[PDB]
């Protein structure tokens, strides 16, 4: 069948300094994926860790082509955008969509991590949706393996973004990666439910991370956040990494197992 | 603009 290597660019859905991501049109069967397209002038490791993902809560991997100095890759595409979109400034969302997304968030994360991959940049603005308002892990550009032949490697590079970064990254020189993503999550919960970051970074220099640490839970964001859903977040964003819940035990947190949202 | 798979 001709043409049905043909792809049209229809659309820019991000750009930034390391090159675009466009929403490309199969010629022929009109099949939507997103292309990801690198001027060479980092990427060979992203296309590894893109090549061992297979999960439904994670955007999947078809392949990748260069020519010369540019490198496409194709990936599944999200129509439904940034999770980030979702969220209402100073508001949040309705619990029970932001129980769901969390919910699918967690399975994402958790295969991750079962694989050894750490994501290490876990944001409202790389959860992505799709038609159906399902969940989507995107770019793995500063994702790296953690464990291989079941040998755990502690981290030491400092990476994410400072509001979602967790305070031992910034605190000591080694790290786990599983307790960082999962803090990470933390602040993705407080935002989907709040809307709104609670501090710039987690320092003690920092008075919003101060009061927290102070149980000031009378302040915002903490006051919008119903009590259920803040003893998770009570035992997410804590400072300690090793006193830190797992994601086995956030499985097990009565918010998380609460009835509250219908089915579609 | 466009590219082959
Ligand atoms: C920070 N928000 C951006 C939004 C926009 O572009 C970015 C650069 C970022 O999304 C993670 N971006 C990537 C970066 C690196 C690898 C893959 C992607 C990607 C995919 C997608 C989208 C996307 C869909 C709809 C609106 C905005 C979007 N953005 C992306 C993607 C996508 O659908 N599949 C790719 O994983």
């Amino acid at each position: 069948v001709p043409f049905v290597e043909d792809w049209d660019l229809v659309q820019t859905l991000g750009e930034g300094a390391y090159g675009e991501v466009q929403l490309a049109v199969n010629r022929v069967t009109e099949e939507a994926v997103a292309v990801k397209i690198v001027d060479m002038k980092n990427i060979k490791k992203e296309i590894c860790i893109n090549k061992m993902l297979n999960h439904e809560n994670v955007v999947k991997f078809y392949g990748h082509r260069r020519e010369g100095n540019i490198q496409y890759l194709f990936l599944e595409y999200c129509s439904g955008g940034e999770l980030f979109d979702r969220i209402e400034p100073d508001i949040g969302m309705p619990e029970p969509d932001a129980q769901r997304f969390f919910h699918q968030l967690m399975a994402g994360v958790v295969y991750l991590h079962g694989i050894g991959i750490t994501h290490r940049d876990i944001k409202p603005e790389n959860l992505l949706l799709d038609e159906r308002d399902n969940l989507k892990i995107s770019d793995f550009g500063l994702a790296t393996v953690f464990r291989y032949n079941n040998r755990e490697r502690l981290l030491n590079k400092m990476c994410g973004t400072l509001p979602y970064v967790a305070p031992e990254l910034l605190k000591r020189r080694e790290f786990h990666a599983e307790p960082v993503d999962v803090w990470s999550c933390g602040i993705v919960l407080t935002a989907m439910l709040a809307g709104e970051l609670p501090w710039d970074q987690p320092s003690d220099s920092c008075q919003e991370y101060s009061d927290w640490k102070e149980k000031k839970t009378y302040l915002n964001p903490w006051k919008k956040i119903d009590s259920a859903p803040l003893a998770l977040l009570h035992k997410i964003l804590v400072e300690n990494p090793s006193a830190r819940i797992t994601i086995p035990d956030i499985k097990k947190d009565r918010w998380y197992n609460k009835p509250l949202k219908k089915g579609a | 603009a466009s590219v082959s798979a």
